[PDB]
């Protein structure tokens, strides 16, 4: 995996290897993975107009590998095709099945809620990256655990959990939307922020550590 | 001053995930000595899983230590190999 | 007293539901009040399911 | 909350596996009475002939251990009106039951889940090898007190370590390597036999997570379903 | 029961086993200063690089101890007119008989009923490896004090272990079986060595709850019978 | 052993085996335990009507082994077939000698209470299932306990505990019959949920957890 990084005033090109890796000696590699020619990194935006793509300039945006892909060539490769898209190789591409967020949201934990959509022209609509974590978030914490019709444990207890409006059961709440969101290994964790107790409305609001 | 020590072990099996062999790692030994014609290793195991039924015989582990702390940018960062064999 | 050399051993485990037989080559008593009173049952040639 | 005179005080109430799947979840009518919490590191000193040595290996098992005595005069409960000889019962019976059912090396279930509704705080915990020593003196004869010891295997914020869903992007269930072993299965005693002795030709002419897109794990897959559909030889090779 | 809101409680009674048949019972006047029941678990907990393992093999034995004393006013009894002093001697008599002639002679009973009746709850104990101790003290000149350790066996309420009855559907001898060896001892030399020989030649050459209802646990016993009396060869096989 | 089900409204046959033992691979040899021709679970039972014996419809038994005798070929073709005969085997059938009910009931403890009785015709009675147990619990618990002429340690001291009627006497009242119950295996406990005085009568009355 990798980091982003947005190019400075006169930034050395040595100064962003040694900055990130320590030693200054991997810049060739790191040059590599980003298929620059010589001319790494230049003041005047006029002249990236000659070769765009192979020529970076101020506030433009390079890719930073982590230690151990610096020398794969495969990853330098495929590091060469993703360019600022490698997002998308981690969180991934899914069909759309959000049709219209003002629907389920208004009907809740049911059967016979969400459904495959088209966004365009005849190409059916596959939605991606951050918005397939969206996704992918949403549609696992409204499946009851039990649920689906292999791999079992997915889902959540949540709609066991409509109890008494009193603090304690609040909390359950809370610890289920947090086991229920850090089970899948694209958020490193989650915490709670805020809660609000109406008379008979929960409303919280939750963070998570999205990768990258 | 006092040197700080943060060990962090890695083990790497080649034929059940190796990374997650390496995760209920608790301690082992590696007898390497020229005195003798043979050089012998032992690897302690948790009792988290059944072990007995994974690991067949013969198969290849791989050992890895980290000496000290990663950022500090320090020599002892190589993961140098310490031993590999046959179980 | 029951074990002795040369019996076939009978082994159901309950941790997991599983069985095992075994040949008996060697058994050590040991019985002393100091604590409590163990029998050794070395086995050999052992296998699984039963 | 603590009272703090900006909220009343809340008790401590613990999660139970309920034997036909879901919980119980019992709560305490008085707050303990002692309260520890105890964070040993796994921190060794060892000192050298000119040197000391400082090597520590990170966090080690916490100890949650309290003490606390049940109320005597009737309280109301929320299906019930139970007395504080029966809560204390009710306690001794559950935590025999979560106890005994534990013969299979561990629960496949759930641990106990720890509510901290004193202090904002959560923990997954066990049963210490302390126990739930109960007792009652002279002094206070109609008041129960009880020990309870645990240690903390995790946060309760996280879900459990091996039933992370991981990526499992492209196919973890390749279809080449069981069709091979199908084809292989199906080829006759003397059909394995060259293709053994093609094996060992090949190893003698040495010298003197998986997707079909970018990614190169999978070439063996593709090249041993093939030599069989193809009749590369007497059987397949690799 | 306790001395609240019921009626009075009762004290605390130890059961012991009478030699000639029956039982033999002893109620403390007095009950006892000190009440502690001890249960731990048997359960380690050891941390690995990143994670915790926990293990558990089961519940551990429940250690009961309490201290009391004898009062120094008679009181009624069954029969008699016993004061403390003769309690308490009664007591280690009881004891005595209990545990000196334990591990020699014999004694009938196997365990101990311990009744609480001010707690409700019963258990069934054995003496610990501490065992009785009785001391007198300065400022007691007229009374007695003991102390005893015991260790629960089980819970009252369950049976036996050797009064435990199983499930037993169907025959439980397998009569062909038991008649086959009947059948056996009258053979003849040759018959037996020629039975030994066809053993020996099937074997060598193999690889290339009695109920006939609901059940095919008991074929080859009934063959042997049929084989042996019919005869299929000199003296059988299998 | 077994665990019994009843089909649910358009509950697929996938359902049962995933939910009970975990994969859903198994529903495949969980079929011929039921002996189910192939549309194995079926909503309406005007098609059940089609044959009625080899089918299961909305509302209808279903049996669940445990995953031991799962594999077992004489558990499948013992269950495909006994069906509700399975409860009657499984916990036995002999002769039933509760020929006076009314009777034995007037003076327990002592003996020639019992008598063989006749049901049906020309055959004498017996007894299966949950009533073998009501008799042999019955019958066992006024015996005294070494009064068979083999197997003795079998019954009970009842017969030796008439006392003052002080609660002492009452709970080993309770401690005996617990242990008397108890001691079948096929039965998982017994416990106490009244006792009760009326002078020189004893009464109360014992929960017993009988295996599925």
């Amino acid at each position: 995996r990798f980091k982003k990084h947005v190019v400075q005033h006169e930034e050395t090109m040595q100064a962003i290897a040694q900055r990130y890796y320590g030693d200054v000696s991997y810049w060739i590699d790191l040059v590599e993975h980003n298929n620059l020619k010589y001319p790494y990194l230049v003041e005047t935006d006029e002249e990236k107009m000659k070769d765009p793509e192979r020529l970076a300039s101020t506030g433009d945006t390079l890719i930073i590998p982590i230690e151990s892909d610096l020398t794969d060539v495969s990853a330098k490769e495929i590091n060469s095709r993703d360019k600022d898209v490698l997002v998308e190789l981690a969180l991934g591409r899914d069909l759309n099945i959000t049709a219209d967020e003002k629907y389920f949201n208004e009907h809740g934990t049911s059967d016979n809620i969400l459904a495959f959509s088209t966004n365009g022209n005849g190409d059916l609509d596959t939605v991606k990256g951050i918005d397939n974590m969206k996704q992918q978030l949403q549609a696992r914490l409204l499946t009851p655990r039990g649920s689906l019709m292999l791999h079992p444990n997915y889902g959540s207890d949540l709609h066991n959990l409509f109890g008494l409006n009193i603090p304690e059961q609040a909390t359950l709440i809370e610890m289920e939307v947090l086991r229920t969101l850090t089970s899948d290994n694209r958020v490193k964790s989650a915490n709670l922020i805020d809660w609000k107790i109406q008379g008979n409305v929960y409303s919280g609001q939750f963070s998570v550590e999205i990768k990258s | 001053m006092r040197r700080i020590r943060r060990p962090k072990v890695r083990i790497e099996i080649v034929t059940y995930n190796g990374d997650e062999f390496g995760a209920k790692l608790l301690g082992f030994q590696t007898k390497n000595s020229m005195e003798d014609d043979s050089s012998v290793f032992q690897i302690n195991m948790a009792g988290d899983t059944y072990w007995d039924k994974l690991v067949m015989a013969n198969d290849i582990i791989r050992i890895f230590i980290t000496p000290n702390d990663d950022p500090n940018d320090k020599e002892g960062k190589q993961e140098r190999l310490i031993q590999v064999g046959m179980v | 007293p029951k074990y002795d050399l040369g019996k076939r051993l009978f082994i159901e485990d309950k941790q997991r539901g599983d069985t095992w037989e075994f040949y008996i080559e060697s058994v050590e008593h040991k019985f002393d009040y100091k604590q409590g009173y163990y029998t050794t049952v070395g086995v050999t040639r052992g296998l699984k399911d039963a | 909350p603590q009272s703090d005179g900006i909220s009343n005080l809340h008790r401590i109430a613990l999660r139970f596996p309920k034997e036909g799947g879901g919980y119980d979840m019992y709560r305490f009518k008085v707050n303990p009475e002692n309260y520890t919490i105890d964070s040993p590191q796994r921190t060794t000193a060892i000192k050298t002939k000119s040197d000391i040595v400082i090597e520590d290996y990170g966090k080690d098992i916490e100890v949650i251990n309290f003490t606390g005595t049940t109320g005597f005069r009737p309280v109301r409960e929320a299906d019930g009106l139970k007395t504080g000889k029966q809560k204390m019962e009710e306690l001794q019976s559950r935590v025999s039951e979560y106890a005994m059912q534990g013969g299979s090396g561990n629960v496949s279930g759930s641990y106990l889940q720890f509510f901290n509704f004193t202090d904002d705080s959560y923990y997954k915990v066990h049963l210490a090898p302390q126990g739930l020593k109960i007792t009652r003196s002279k002094d206070e004869p109609l008041l129960f007190r009880y020990e309870i010891t645990l240690v903390v295997i995790g946060s309760l914020t996280e879900a459990d370590r091996s039933a992370v869903t991981t990526e499992e992007f492209g196919n973890v269930k390749p279809n080449a390597s069981q069709r091979v072993d199908e084809g292989i299965k199906e080829l006759d005693k003397n059909a394995r036999k060259t293709r053994d002795r093609n094996n060992q030709e090949i190893s003698r002419r040495e010298n003197t997570i998986y997707n079909p897109r970018q990614s190169t794990n999978g070439l063996k897959g593709n090249i041993d379903n093939m030599a069989l559909i193809i009749g590369y030889g007497d059987g397949g090779v690799s």
